[PDB]
Parts: structure tokens; C-alpha cells; sequence
């Protein structure tokens, strides 16, 4: 398969590679805080990690989006691939183990850190959308 | 207020409680009883002291003193960057100072109410109506949409329904939708529509003896107890100030920076 | 001839938003679809409440 | 996400695309997962 | 149902007359509101929150103490608004754990018969004018411990004029049982579990009730609430602002046919 | 295993769980009850204390256990409170007006103390850590207390002159002393009638639980303000006859027992 796809490089006709669970991802976990305070008791935001071929996103509301226009908080997730994929199958579940446990995180700037007791519920109006 | 992304492998920084402590001012609310049982007039310099040895810079913390629960109750002013209100129980004062707490650590954002003009309402679980004065006695009438009242003459305010006699300090909490005429006694007091928006971090109430009575939310079906309603059981008020010195750090801990923009009038002590 | 009848008190809106917010999910689709093509003027509208 | 998984004729598309009443009840009453859900969320965003 | 009671019920995760409201307060509640005509404003009150017009209903009681008498649950949700005392602490509790559950209660011959409380969910509870409970423990060969089957002077106290208490006592011991049958009646009572129907507000005091026997719990459920109070007009106003949270807190499937507080079977 | 905070010890998360211990603990444990002299004034009879070991026995217990010791309130129990059985369980009346007391009674026989001696004659002293207190106990425990700058001139009292020592306690019986960590101190104690040691709280007494009859949670076994914590050990019960109490204490023993871990 490489020396195939080298010859093909060489003259310069199509490539391709087949990867099994390809590591695409860089590691990152991160997360973002579009409501904050510095007490960090009422926050609203998404914490991520993007590691191998993984993605588990997670969106928490504090306040269980009481105060929110339709009582729905919207989460988005954007991760941009760094070489296009195709031909790709993946799975799609809709809960995060990841950041289902209670824990303790830095803030942004490690200046403190803040607590997240997370109670799960199903997510709504999923929509995955795969863009070139 | 913008989105704040950070990094969950970022490293903890030191700690900023030496940094905070001498660049933040402590103010210290106790009875006019602690002051008579104490009985020396230099116990505000040994109180300094002690926390200077605890790290807070001579004159950064400032004591205050008021007559009781229910005289600090009326337009209570919180000057330094960090407050505790050191509260003596009294099983007999269980709304009062549960209203005063209600006051003080939370945030409430309010505007003048001219009854005597005016028809008011409650539009949502956060509207309160806040009277403060040397004697509030509100009596309500509610209203429909007639402009009847209902149970009561809009005309003979002896008919109005009875919510708070001689106060201090009332939050009174009315059914939402509903207008109602408002009687009180304005020479004597000062009513305020107000809104709650959120924890005042910056505050905390310490109660001396007793047990868990505060109440600072009209919901019944919620008592909470946050990390800012600490209580402490007492026989000695030098007992009770050295604990408060002792576990400063922790006491703080519980708190955080009001971080509110205000427009009202108060003074601050601040360094 | 009495003291003039007081009429009641409605309802606070928020619980209207409750029950009109509790009812949109008894809707047919189909159904909605096609009342939504009959030119709803205001007799249409005030004479079925 | 419909053209792709339901590959739909050139009539349903121009009438899809000017929102023709026609097409969208004949893909609704035909159970079609993607219309439904769309609508279903149209109804939903009706909030007071 | 009965017929498909023990059978599954299967969910996917991906998914997505009227209603009747009593409430029940002291009488110094409305001594003290003064008004003859409250109970008219209160039920237009309600019908703002959505309750029509002859659904909310009002019921006076003297105080803690007679209320117990055999209380009587009357709406689909009842909201008990209970004046708290500190000398009426147990009392209060007592009513509480034949309120906010449900039990499941036989006669009983004190008179002809021995009884013993099999298990944790077993007591004894007494209503009427005035119970006065005295218990002799037996042995293997029925005779008392610490007192005399014979005489009932040596008998054990564990109520003096109570109009309501429950009693419990050791598993698995026989007792002979004295109580002033005249003036008060006793039962076999077994709780079965929470009474999701009634809601218990105490007005006034601190976190005092306890609704179990066991000494090492005392929850506090959703259904117990508190709230700090000088004004019976302004307790009224809570309550009638925030019932929506209160029937939250409550569910409307522990309506039994009748109103007792508790089932009986002979 | 004992208090393997020295030494490893690894367990595997598939080892089959042993039958009920409860029997066993039962037959080879002894158990005190501590009860207040009103307890047993308003139980008349003679024989009671003989009925309360019957009735245990019904439980399992062995007919040379249960052991039941009176003290005529929690002022005069405070002083030396001695606990020498395997599982002890102290029924504490409540009362409004002694709320601190309670609690130091409670944070004295709810917790494990490490107590050194102390000389206020001979050495000043000052607590290292949130760990150390001063435990005063006696027939009447007063104590004044004169804090003492890095100069060993005291602030705002002078040590030659206890009247002007800022006093922490008066005419206690017992006492616990919380004062600012880093700082000496001149104190001044009642040495004739008092005895104060410098302790610090190791942990948890988990053999010992106290149960409040009557009364609200109001006990506060942390010198810390922003912690009241109540551990499974503090129960609290309501009540209008002591039999009433004593039958509840002997029905839900086991719980009670569960609840507490035996002598180490
Ligand atoms: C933080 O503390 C560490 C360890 O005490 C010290 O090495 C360092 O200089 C301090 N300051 C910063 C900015 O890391
Ligand atoms: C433990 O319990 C089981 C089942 O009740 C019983 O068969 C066995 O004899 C008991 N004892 C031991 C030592 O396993
Ligand atoms: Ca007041
Ligand atoms: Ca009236
Ligand atoms: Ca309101
Ligand atoms: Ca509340
Ligand atoms: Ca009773
Ligand atoms: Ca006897
Ligand atoms: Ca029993
Ligand atoms: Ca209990
Ligand atoms: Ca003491
Ligand atoms: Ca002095
Ligand atoms: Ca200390
Ligand atoms: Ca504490
Ligand atoms: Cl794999
Ligand atoms: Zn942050």
C-alpha cells in the first residue's frame, strides 16, 4: 500500500491511505466559558477533549437554562481537521463519559479553579454537520 | 463579557491569599453587646494585631459596630472589599435576621415605588418589594382588573391586609400578576421594587449560637445554606472574635469579590 | 341591583406560557400543515374560541 | 441531508426549495424522518 | 393494571373532577388574619396560579394537638401549614410520620391478646381524646420483664394523654399492652411508604421533625418545608405565590377513596 | 490490617463478601449506654437497667454486655469523660441554653485528642496549627488569656497584671480554647480547680455516638466557622418519656452500631 501510494505521489495521480481509528485529533482538552463569574457558581459553557480520533464534547448549564430565552441553551462544537478525510465512518453517542463526573478544574488563567457536579440529561436537536 | 477558553493541563498557580490579603480590605460587623462583654478599649488594636500576624496590613481591617439586628437592618452599608456580619441569635428575630441576610448576601438591583400615585405588581419570583425605615408598616389591598380590590376597599385602608407592623427591615413577597394598592407609612419608612440578581459574594454572616434558621429565599421549598452562613455556637464574644481571627483564611475562602457594577451611593473602604 | 360583581382574576401569564408551551407537542404535523394554508382572517380566527 | 440519504426528484427539489405546501405534506405523511424532524422543530420554536 | 402490574415497562432514553388543593392551618392563623372574607381572596389568589374556582379549599384546625385526632385528608393535594412549638417538638413529628406516609393499620384487643412489632416498619399508633400507653415486656414464658402481668401499676409508661402517638418498641418481644381503650383507640399500624399527596409546611422554628423511628436518619424530604414568618397574611402570600413549587414537590397518585391517614383492615 | 497507615495493604475488587458479622461483633463486644440522672428519675422502677439487658439479649447480645452509666447532666459529665466499652452511645438531653457546651462535650467524646501537659506558670504557650486547642476540664474552669507580641510584651493586657488578661472562659467545666495560631500567650487558669492540657485532634472517635434527645442540630464539633458537619455518629431524636427513648435505642441497635466502629 505505500509504495503504491508513493508511485502514485510520484506521478501525481491520487493518493490514498486507509486508517483504522486514524489520529487525526491532536490532544486537547480544553474548555470555554460563555457565562463566567469570578465565584464560577452560575457558569454556561462546553469542555472538549479532541484526542486520537475521539471527540467527546459535553455542554453544561448551571442553571439548567431557567433563565434562557426558550429554556434552551445551544452548545456548539467546531474541530477543524488538518488534512481532509473521506470515505469515513464514525460513531455517534450521545452522552460524554468523559465529563460526567464531578470534578475540579483550573480556570482559564490558573488563577483559581471551580467545581462542575454534572447531572446528565439528553442532549437535543443533535446535528453533526461534516464540512470541506 | 466575552468567552473565556482555557486549557484543562494549565498549572495551578501560588497561592494569591497573601496577595489578597494585602491588597483587600476586611470589615468585621459585630453587637454593641460584644463591645460591653469585651469591656476594653483596646481591643480594635489587639484585633488588628492579630491579624497582622494572620498577614492583613495595620488598618486594612476595619471594625463596625451596630446597636442590634434589627437597627443594621435599615439601609445596611458594607464598605470593605470583604464583609462579615458577626449576628447574634435570637429565637424571637428568625424572620428579621433571616430578612437581613437576605439583604446583605445577595445582590438586589432596585428603583423607588410611589404608592400613592402608583399601582404595583410582581411580575416574577426575583420581585420583591424591600421597605426600610425606623417603622415600615405596609398593608396591601390586591387588585383585578376592574380595579377592585379583592378583600378590601381601595378607598379605607383599614380594610387593607396586614403584611408588616413597626419594621425595620421587610421583604415582602406579594402573588405575581397582580396589582395591588400599597399603604405605608412613608414618613417612617421607604419601600423599593427590587429584583434579585445573584449572590453577593462579598459577604458573609456569621451567626452566634442558635441553630439553622436563615431562610434568604421566599421559595418554601428551598432553605439553602451557603458556604457564606457560617454559625457558631458562643459563651465568650473573645472566644468568638479569636475563632473569626484564626480561621480568616478560611472565612475568605468562602467569599469572593462583589465583581458587581453598581450605580447606588455608598462609600467604600478600600486600599 | 348588588354590590357590583367582581370579575376574577385570569391567570399570570408565565402559567399560560407553561400550558401553550405544553400543548405544542399534541400538534399533528400533516394536520398543522394544512390549517396553515387557510387564509386565517380575523372572522376565521375569532368565531372557533 | 435529505437529497443525499432520500435522493429526490428534480420536481420535489423546486418545490422543497419555493417551500410548496404540495411536497412537504407528501413527505410528511410518507414518515420521512429528516422533514418531520425539521418541522417538529419549527413547532417547537413556537414559544411564547 | 392489577393484571399487568408485575410487568416491565420499557423506555427509550432517546425519546423525547379537577385537581383539588386543601390547605390546612391553625386557627390562630385565622384569628389573627382577622378578615371574614379571606378565604374568598385566597381562592382568587389561587386562580391566578390556575387553580378554578372550587377547587382550593380551606380547613381549620384548633392546633397540633387535636389535629391529630384521626386526621382526615381531604384534597387531591394537601398542604398542611403547621404552627411550630417547642414544647410540641415530638408531636409535631409524630403527626408528620402519620401524614406524609402511608400505613397500613389492624385492630388490636389489648385486652385478650399479647402483641409484638415484627419488624422496623411496625408501630403501634393511638389516636383519640387521650392515650395513656403502658407496656409490659414478657419472655419465652410470658412472664413480664420489670413488671407484673398481674398488676398494672408496674406496668411500663410511654404515653401519658397523648391524642396521638406511635409507639415503638423492641422486635420480637410480646407485650402487654395498657391503654385507656375508654377514651382513646390503638392499632397495628405498618408504614408502607411515602404519601406523595401531602406536603407539610412548617411555619416558623427550625428543622426539628422526624418521620422516621430509626435514630440514625432523619430526612428531610421535598415534602417537608420551612418557612421564617411574623405575618399570617404574608405566610398565606408564600404559600399561595410558590404553589407551584409545592405541588412539585407533591404527586397527586396517593389519593386514597377515603380521607383517613391511614388504610385499615380487620 | 489495624491503622495501616504505615504499610500497603491491596485488595482485589472480585473478593466474595463475608457473611453478617453483627452476631459475632454482638457476642464478643461490650456495650455502654451513658443516660442523664433524669433518665432514670422519671423510670421508677428499680429494675429497669435489668429489662434494658433482657431486651438487648433479644438482640443478640450475651447477658454480660450491655453496661448503662449515669451522670447527672452534660456540665458535671464533661469533666474526664471516661468511655470503656467497645461501643458507647450517649444519650445527651437537649437544652437552648447550653448549646456550646453540648457541642464541647460532643467535639471531646466525638473525636480522638492527643493532650499534652501545660504550665502556665512556668512556659508561655501558643497553638501550632487549626489541630490545636486547649482543653481545660474541672470543677470550674476559669481561663484568661493575655496574647503576647514577638517582644513577649502583651497586646493590649500586661503579663504582670492578670486583670487586665482578656478572659475565654469562667467558671466552666469544661472548655475547648481556640486562640490565634503563632502568637504566645500568657495564660492564667484556675490551677486549683482546673486542669488544661494542650491537645491536638488526631481524628474521629468512631466507638463513640451521641444521641441528642430533643432539641435541633445545633452541635458544632469543628472550631472551624465555615464547617458544621454532622458525621453519622450524631443523632438526634424527639422525645416525651425515656422509655420511650431507651425502646428506641434498643430496637435500632444494629443500626446504631453500624454506625460506629469498634475499639482499635
Ligand atoms: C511559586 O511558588 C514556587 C514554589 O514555592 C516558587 O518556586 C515560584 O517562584 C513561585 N512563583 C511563581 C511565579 O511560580
Ligand atoms: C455463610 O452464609 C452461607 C449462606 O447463608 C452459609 O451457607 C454458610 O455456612 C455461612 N458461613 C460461612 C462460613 O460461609
Ligand atoms: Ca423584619
Ligand atoms: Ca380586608
Ligand atoms: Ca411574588
Ligand atoms: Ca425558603
Ligand atoms: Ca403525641
Ligand atoms: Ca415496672
Ligand atoms: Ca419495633
Ligand atoms: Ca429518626
Ligand atoms: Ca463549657
Ligand atoms: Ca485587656
Ligand atoms: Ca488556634
Ligand atoms: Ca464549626
Ligand atoms: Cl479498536
Ligand atoms: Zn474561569
Amino acid at each position: 500500500e505505500y509504495i503504491e501510494n508513493w508511485n502514485l505521489q510520484n506521478r501525481r495521480q491520487r493518493t490514498g491511505f486507509t486508517f483504522h481509528k486514524p489520529n487525526i485529533f491532536p490532544y486537547s482538552a480544553s474548555f470555554t466559558l460563555n457565562r463566567s463569574q469570578p465565584a464560577h457558581d452560575n457558569l454556561m459553557g462546553t469542555m472538549w477533549l479532541n484526542a486520537g480520533s475521539e471527540i467527546q464534547v459535553a455542554g453544561f448549564d448551571y442553571s439548567c437554562a431557567i433563565n434562557a430565552p426558550a429554556n434552551i441553551q445551544q452548545f456548539e462544537h467546531i474541530v477543524q481537521l488538518r488534512r481532509v478525510l473521506t470515505t469515513a465512518t464514525i460513531t455517534l453517542l450521545p452522552d460524554a463519559e468523559r465529563f460526567s463526573f464531578p470534578r475540579v478544574i483550573n480556570s482559564a488563567d490558573g488563577a483559581t479553579t471551580w467545581y462542575f457536579n454534572p447531572v446528565i440529561l439528553r442532549p437535543n436537536n443533535v446535528e453533526v454537520e461534516f464540512l470541506l | 463579557n466575552l468567552p473565556i477558553t482555557g486549557s484543562m493541563d494549565t498549572a495551578y498557580a501560588n497561592s494569591t491569599q497573601e496577595e489578597t490579603f494585602l491588597t483587600s480590605t476586611l470589615c468585621l460587623y459585630y453587637p454593641t453587646e460584644a463591645a460591653t462583654e469585651i469591656n476594653d478599649n483596646s481591643w480594635k488594636d489587639t484585633l488588628s494585631q492579630l491579624f497582622l500576624t494572620k498577614g492583613w496590613p495595620t488598618g486594612s481591617v476595619y471594625f463596625k459596630e451596630y446597636t442590634d439586628i434589627a437597627s443594621f437592618s435599615v439601609d445596611p452599608q458594607l464598605y470593605c472589599d470583604y464583609n462579615v456580619v458577626l449576628m447574634k441569635y435570637d429565637a424571637t428575630l428568625q424572620l428579621d435576621m433571616s430578612e437581613l441576610a437576605d439583604l446583605i448576601l445577595n445582590e438586589w438591583l432596585c428603583n423607588p415605588m410611589d404608592i400613592t400615585l402608583y399601582y404595583y405588581q410582581q411580575t416574577d419570583e426575583a420581585n420583591k418589594w424591600i421597605s426600610m425605615g425606623s417603622s415600615c408598616t405596609i398593608k396591601v389591598c390586591p387588585l383585578n382588573t376592574q380595579t377592585l380590590g379583592i378583600g378590601c376597599l381601595t378607598t379605607d385602608t383599614a380594610t387593607f391586609e396586614e403584611v408588616a407592623t413597626a419594621e425595620k427591615l421587610v421583604i415582602t413577597d406579594v402573588v405575581d400578576g397582580v396589582n395591588h394598592k400599597l399603604d405605608v407609612t412613608t414618613a417612617t419608612c421607604t419601600i423599593r421594587n427590587c429584583k434579585k440578581l445573584g449572590p453577593r459574594e462579598n459577604v458573609a454572616v456569621i451567626q452566634v449560637g442558635g441553630s439553622d434558621v436563615l431562610d434568604i429565599t421566599a421559595d418554601p421549598t428551598t432553605a439553602p445554606q451557603t458556604e457564606r452562613m457560617m454559625r457558631i455556637n458562643w459563651k465568650k464574644w473573645w472566644q468568638v472574635f479569636y475563632t473569626v481571627v484564626d480561621y480568616v483564611n478560611q472565612i475568605i475562602q468562602a467569599m469572593s469579590k462583589r465583581s458587581r457594577s453598581l450605580n447606588s451611593a455608598a462609600f467604600y473602604y478600600r486600599i | 341591583n348588588s354590590v357590583t360583581v367582581r370579575q376574577d382574576l385570569e391567570r399570570q401569564l408565565g402559567e399560560l406560557r407553561e400550558e401553550f408551551n405544553a400543548l405544542s407537542q399534541e400538534i399533528a404535523m400533516s394536520q398543522l400543515i394544512d390549517l396553515a394554508l387557510l387564509p386565517l382572517d380575523m372572522f376565521s380566527m375569532f368565531s372557533g374560541i | 441531508n435529505l437529497n443525499d440519504n432520500y435522493g429526490i426528484s428534480r420536481q420535489q427539489a423546486f418545490n422543497l426549495l419555493r417551500s410548496d405546501p404540495r411536497v412537504l405534506r407528501e413527505f410528511i405523511n410518507q414518515d420521512n424522518p429528516i422533514i418531520r424532524n425539521r418541522i417538529e422543530q419549527l413547532i417547537m420554536q413556537c414559544r411564547l
